[PDB]
């Protein structure tokens, strides 16, 4: 139970806003509607440790808003810099967000996310990708698209928040309440 | 009194822009942008940096003087600056200067404007960029605290300089200042400074070379906190001229060697990692006193954290092997169209290096220790055989799993270039790892397997009993049961010790079928794709072999279960009819019991998948856009059951529209579709030419388009399939001739051409020449060379046997286009190992047409000059 600053940087288009819906909605959405006024929508994973409430500021790469550059990075407590393996650039306009990041926020984790990896044709070939290992952040190929990977950046930005490397998200289900839950089995006869 | 109602309206804005939420999102976003126009407040309305914080806020205050402040550096980035050149506004916060300490955070908030504010307005270097000086050798101790408050400044020059004769001959004189700034007891004041009085290039790249005091004055300037000694042991290890290394350079590896043994992993990483890097030669000239300073410490970090230890053991505790495999663990698989090619003995890496997805992200030091012992094998050889096997006979029992580990992996780890050294001591570890596999340390017969496999090569070129019998025996046993990673690192090491053993297998077949079909019951979606996968390439690799009663009818309900599972359009279909387009080939005929619907469901996806296409070209609004990959696979699939059932498929092809579905493809605007297509017609040309034939007018000028190599893969299989094609219709072939043969020519003679496409056209060439000598001969001596090159080292087989038939008849016609460049064919010749009586009489006859021009003595003498075994066949082929 904690709120938490999360900046969705990251170049035009690449992913940020379908990302982010995925997790609250249901299925995939194409389209590309770009992000103007970098909304703010709000996450929350059940873990092993309780529930976490992360705010995501869904940042926008168009010069929609590209006027209010930082700001948001004020106070902010985990990063998120997201590009296109299926694009040439982004990967190379991209040490620029690193800077102008941790310009304001000085040391909050950032995860370096390669997304779009569902299409055969990847222009930003993985071995191309040697940032992270320099400026010393965290990888992921991701597709926002078929959900490839689409909860590690949250998992190790947790985990890396609450300084638990037990932590870990939740998606089974219920079962017996834990404290009723009968002899093993064998224990039973034993 | 004036502008004072409205400056307390940005103390609402800010309640509004920190705390952001849907509403004030789209809503602020108007309130902002329209505080632009009245700008008689804004001039005004920032200096608010020690006037909102020293206001009511802190938090919210820095969120303008730090936040919205920024963003009108857009407003002279873009503008040119004619607007608020003025120079008061200018200064009115280039005083701001001089406030370098109200709450640390806000100490910056403003000072990355003084990167931008310059970069738009770069000229006029010293107005501004007074206080560089006027504040340089201020930090000494001068303000709140004494650096903390010019220390708060003196990194805004850092970030200020390197993120933005000129000019080039006043700033050394003042960045040679830095390394002052080194001693002093503060953090920042030390790093801040040092780190970034190492950003170095060419803009003044002076003071620097010459400074060897800034060498041992960091030589042993340790960690004058923490953080810092880092991105110091960053830079040492971070050079290209290292004319001024090679003198303090049997130190710096003593003070290295422990710097990336420092308990702080940050810093070990930034160390080991930046330290083995070594490139040329002169790099090991060191190395070599260095053989024992270094194979203890490296080799003891190729074990795991305890940490990178805990968030493994999560899927390692052998229990999960019933845990089902979430989706969002299921990268991403294509299907790359197939590429007609040959074979040249028992010669990969230019294909597996290709898929580096995973090491790319978990870079901990154990991901360098062995990472960087990349050089091993690379540098040197064998050098490190010495000593090690004490590390590796203890390890190898020593302690608990996290130490036998470490060395399980090391043995693997080196293999790929300390082989044969190694060799030696290998007829002892291999039959004690095949143990190892055995245990219930988890994690560790996962590298047993990797490291078993890592070299098994030998234990197959080895006797049978001795190892290959029990290694297959073991590591199949881990095939099953255990933990899902177990399972993985097990089939993919059995999957190479297939392709190793290739045909040695057949034996035990019943055995290792049996291993597999069990697995299907028991595995896992993400694991059952590695399951096909391997069972495609055991199909591979024992041949028709695996044609036989007992195995084929234990290995097709299995897959036949899948086939009617799957969906047209479930990704899995790839690895299950890759797999079967392997099984198919080597079923030769022994798959019939099969084919109809096997063929029928290709037919009918690439029959669905053109039509999915054309009508998503036209409403993409209803329709979807297919993956073409459906029809490459499928196409690839039909290109298999013709290569298998051969002749058999006649009837087949006959009562379906391949045919015409042939022209769509041939016709495609994607190359890998178009590249599979060809690959069939050929196969296809094979089979049941009878079908092809009244089209081969339509389809001999399509292929003639696609031999353009601006899609090497397309020519390739194109060239290939014109091959097959001429020696189906003899001189029939006569007239499709001069739209083929002048871009063959071309092409066996074009630069920097992959080897499969010159060995191709190399054969193709053969072959139209093979049935029209008059029209090709001629023109031999363009191609003989780059012919003979080319095909001195393909494997003996039907078509380098056409394509020798070819070059002898063509020869004959025309001798002369050969004689000068006689060397070259006979050792073409000499390539051969066993061929057929009637080809080995055309080479007697070349043969001793040569000796006929060069004379009995020269041809003598000549024909000695072999190597021994080339020596003999060239006698042999020759008739005294
Ligand atoms: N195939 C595929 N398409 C994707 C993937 N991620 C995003 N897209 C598509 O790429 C387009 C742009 O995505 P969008 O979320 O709008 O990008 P953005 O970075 O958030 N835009 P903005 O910078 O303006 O804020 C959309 O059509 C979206 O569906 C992916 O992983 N795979
Ligand atoms: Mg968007």
């Amino acid at each position: 139970q904690v709120q938490f600053k999360l900046v969705l940087v990251g170049d035009g288009g690449t992913g940020k806003t379908t990302f982010v819906k995925r997790h609250l909605t249901g299925e995939f959405e194409k389209k590309y509607v770009a992000t103007l006024g970098v909304e703010v929508h709000p996450l929350v994973f059940h873990t092993n440790r309780g529930p976490i409430k992360f705010n995501v500021w869904d940042t926008a790469g168009q010069e929609k808003f590209g006027g209010l550059r930082d700001g948001y990075y004020i106070q902010a407590q985990c990063a998120i810099i997201m590009f296109d393996v299926t694009s040439r650039v982004t990967y190379k306009n991209v040490p620029n967000w690193h800077r102008d990041l941790v310009r304001v926020c000085e040391n909050i984790p950032i995860v370096l996310c390669g997304n779009k990896v569902d299409i055969k044709d990847r222009k930003v070939k993985a071995k191309s990708i040697v940032f992270h290992r320099k400026k010393n952040l965290q990888y992921y190929d991701i597709s926002a698209k078929s959900n490839y990977n689409f909860e590690k950046p949250f998992l190790w930005l947790a985990r890396k928040l609450i300084g638990d490397p037990n932590l870990e998200f939740v998606a089974m289900p219920a079962l017996a309440p834990p404290e009723v839950v009968m002899d093993p089995a064998l224990a039973a006869q034993y | 009194y004036e502008w004072k109602p409205d400056e307390q309206g940005l103390q609402q804005i800010l309640q509004l822009l920190k705390e952001s939420q849907s509403p004030d999102t789209t809503i602020q976003r108007t309130v902002q942008q329209k505080l632009e126009q009245l700008n008689q407040y804004p001039d005004f309305n920032n200096y608010l940096i020690f006037v909102l914080t020293k206001l009511k806020s802190e938090d919210e205050p820095t969120r303008s003087l730090s936040g919205l402040i920024l963003k009108n550096n857009v407003k002279a980035h873009f503008q040119n600056f004619p607007n608020g050149v003025t120079d008061f506004i200018k200064s009115e916060c280039l005083n701001n200067i001089g406030d370098s300490s109200p709450l640390i955070r806000a100490t910056v908030g403003i000072l990355i404007t003084t990167i931008a504010s310059k970069g738009e307005l770069q000229n006029w270097p010293d107005l501004l960029p007074k206080l560089c000086s006027l504040l340089d050798s201020e930090d000494y101790n001068t303000c709140e605290g004494a650096f903390g408050a010019l220390q708060k400044i003196c990194e805004d020059s850092a970030e200020i300089l390197d993120s933005d004769r000129p000019l080039n001959i006043m700033i050394p004189k003042f960045l040679q200042f830095f390394k002052h700034s080194s001693p002093k007891i503060r953090s920042h004041a030390v790093a801040c400074v040092n780190q970034f009085i190492i950003s170095r290039t060419q803009a003044l790249m002076l003071h620097i070379d010459s400074f060897t005091e800034n060498l041992f004055a960091l030589a042993g300037d340790e960690e004058p906190e923490v953080r810092k000694n880092v991105c110091r042991a960053l830079v040492m290890l971070l050079e290209v001229r290292m004319d001024r290394l090679l003198p303090h350079m049997h130190n710096i590896v003593e003070y290295m060697l422990q710097r990336t043994q420092d308990q702080d992993e940050n810093v070990a990483l930034e160390a080991c990692e930046f330290w083995l890097t070594l490139a040329e030669q002169p790099i090991c000239k060191d190395v070599l006193v260095r053989h024992l300073p270094k194979l203890i410490p490296v080799l003891v970090n190729g074990m795991k954290y305890s940490d990178i230890d805990i968030i493994l053991l999560k899927g390692d505790v052998e229990e999960d092997e019933t845990i089902p495999d979430s989706e969002q663990d299921i990268r991403p698989r294509f299907h790359r169209s197939r590429t007609v090619a040959q074979q040249h003995d028992e010669d990969d890496d230019d294909d597996d290096e290709i898929d580096d997805d995973d090491t790319i992200s978990d870079w901990n030091l154990r991901k360098c220790s062995a990472a960087a012992l990349d050089v091993l094998a690379n540098v040197y050889r064998d050098e490190l055989l010495p000593h090690i096997l004490p590390l590796l006979k203890e390890l190898l029992f020593h302690h608990e799993w996290v130490v036998k580990e470490s060395g399980i992996l090391v043995l693997g780890a080196i293999a790929e270039g300390c082989m044969q050294g190694m060799i030696p001591y290998l007829p002892e570890l291999i039959p004690h790892l095949i143990q190892c596999l055995s245990d219930k340390k988890a994690l560790v017969r996962s590298i047993t397997c990797w490291t078993l496999s890592r070299y098994a090569h030998w234990v197959v070129s080895q006797p049978p009993d001795t190892y290959l019998k029990p290694l297959m025996t073991e590591l199949l046993k881990r095939i099953l049961d255990s933990n899902k990673r177990v399972q993985e690192a097990a089939c993919s090491a059995f999957a190479t010790l297939e392709e190793e053993a290739c045909t040695e297998l057949v034996p035990y077949l019943a055995y290792i079928l049996d291993t597999l079909v069990f697995a299907f019951s028991k595995y896992q979606h993400k694991n059952l794709l590695i399951l096909y996968d391997a069972i495609g390439t055991l199909a591979d690799s024992v041949g028709h072999h695996l044609n036989k009663p007992e195995y084929i009818q234990m290995l097709m309900p299995p897959l036949i279960q899948k086939w009617n599972m799957l969906k047209d359009e479930d990704k899995d279909l790839f690895p299950l009819l890759e797999c079967l387009s392997s099984v198919a080939t080597a079923l030769q005929s022994g798959f019939l019991p099969y084919c109809e619907p096997v063929y029928q469901r290709c037919v009918n996806l690439v029959q669905k998948t053109l039509a999915q296409a054309m009508l998503n070209n036209a409403q993409p609004d209803q329709y979807e856009a297919p993956d073409k990959d459906f029809m490459i696979v499928a196409l690839d699939l039909l290109s298999g059951l013709a290569e298998g059932l051969g002749g058999n498929i006649e009837q087949l092809v006959a009562r379906s529209n391949i045919l015409t579905l042939m022209y769509q493809c041939m016709q495609d605007k994607m190359p890998e579709v178009r590249q599979s297509s060809f690959a069939l017609l050929g196969d296809l040309t094979k089979a049941c030419f009878q079908h092809v034939k009244p089209c081969i007018a339509d389809f001999m000028p399509i292929l003639g388009t696609n031999l353009n190599p601006e899609f090497i893969s397309v020519c390739n299989n194109a060239t290939w399939a014109i091959g097959e094609i001429s020696i189906q219709m003899g001189i029939e072939m006569q007239p499709y001739i001069p739209m083929v043969l002048h871009q063959l020519v071309e092409i066996i003679n074009r630069p920097n051409t992959p080897k499969t496409l010159l060995e191709n056209t190399a054969i193709t060439i053969g072959r139209l020449g093979y049935v029209c000598p008059q029209e090709v001969a001629p023109m031999l001596q363009q191609f003989i060379r780059p012919w003979c090159t080319s095909l001195r080292n393909i494997r003996d087989n039907e078509e380098k046997d056409s394509a020798f038939r070819g070059i002898c008849t063509m020869i004959s016609v025309n001798p002369s286009g050969v004689i000068q460049d006689f060397i070259f064919f006979c050792d073409a010749v000499a390539s051969w190992i066993n061929p057929k009586d009637d080809l080995r009489d055309m080479f007697c006859k070349i043969l001793h047409g040569f000796k006929n021009q060069v004379g009995d003595e020269n041809w003598r003498r000549f024909s000695d000059q072999f190597p021994l075994p080339l020596k003999e066949r060239l006698a042999a082929f020759y008739g005294v």
